[PDB]
């Protein structure tokens, strides 16, 4: 992948917007390109609320190291994608835009793929209750003198 | 040659043989005489 | 309140246990009064070895 | 984050409406900035209803303290976001101006996110009612005479 840093990630939303390209004659200001990244990292720690929301493998930057701008971004190969057409959404009104409704969707469809592996983890089953026994089939258990079973 | 272990022994492979029986008998006996909720091993908080 | 015999040593103390006023909990308060009287000091005896030094 | 101040939130609000940014030449008027501080912290309050409404981690500036600019709003890393677009939301009509779809959908998922975890936390089981025994299969209870549960 050639998107490898923060300041990637939002070249790439630029130009999905059709602002600024590596084609074009005029550029955006790196000042505007640090808000750019600040949003990103916001966007980032809203998804991610402390480890009980997306997952993605973001690393966030500290201020020991300067530029955040510059920092690999961490995420895998399949997060780049959703994480550039969110960042075009979320960054389109400052130029007094509307992101279009391609993007919109691709938006749509990159968070719910990068939350469905995370959603399947998490769907797991509770253990039975503590009032529940664990039958007279179970041999061992009955014997061992488990007859409810330890729940929790 | 010990009469205690000669003893003991004959106690202890008669307890091994009827270990699995008494169980089911005592489980048994607490099940109808004192409560069906027989749960000793299960952690409730 | 009940009688709780002390084991070993032939003493009576008293086991008594009150529940609060909510909270499904109790409270559990085991006493005993006695006190060891030397009425014959001079008949009471100490060994202590090695008193060189 | 890069958001560490009432002021960060203020200009980032700014910038998200397009009144104050770098991508359009314009510098935050400091006439704005008194106003959309005292907009933030009327909205915080409101929003934190003494204890009682969404807990964000938010410190309200007191009377002692000479700038209420300056002063490290407090937040968590997951909060940002969401308080400076409900911000640009709320602060847009002062310069008759309407923020856009975008940032509105933006401001309700972020109060959704800010409100969701406490809304686990609150969301609690009321005890047995006092009427309630405790059934003879809770052998101590019912040995020690704890027939019936508390309630309250």
């Amino acid at each position: 992948m050639q998107i490898k840093t923060k300041g990637d990630l939002v070249r790439a939303a630029l130009r999905k917007l059709g602002v600024a390209s590596d084609a074009t004659l005029t550029d955006v200001e790196p000042q505007s390109m640090q808000d750019a990244v600040d949003d990103l990292e916001a966007m980032m720690a809203e998804w991610y609320q402390d480890g009980k929301g997306i997952i993605t493998g973001y690393v966030f930057s500290d201020d020991e190291n300067p530029p955040a701008e510059g920092d690999d971004h961490g995420l895998r190969s399949s997060a780049v994608s959703a994480v550039f057409h969110n960042l075009a959404c979320r960054i389109a009104p400052d130029y007094a835009l509307e992101a279009t409704a391609k993007i919109i969707a691709t938006a749509k469809y990159g968070k719910e793929l990068l939350y469905k592996q995370t959603a399947i983890s998490r769907a797991k089953r509770a253990p039975y209750p503590s009032r529940m026994p664990t039958g007279s089939g179970n041999s061992f258990a009955n014997l061992n003198e488990w007859h409810y079973f330890p729940g929790e | 040659e010990n009469r205690l272990e000669s003893i003991l022994s004959r106690f202890d492979a008669d307890w091994t043989a009827s270990d699995e029986a008494r169980r089911e008998a005592k489980n048994d006996l607490f099940f109808s005489r004192v409560s069906q909720w027989d749960d000793w091993l299960s952690q409730y908080t | 309140t009940t009688s709780f015999s002390i084991p070993d040593v032939g003493l009576n103390g008293i086991f008594a246990t009150q529940g609060d006023i909510s909270t499904l909990s109790g409270l559990c308060r085991i006493a005993l009064w006695y006190g060891v009287n030397a009425t014959r000091p001079e008949a009471i005896g100490v060994g202590l070895p090695g008193q060189t030094a």
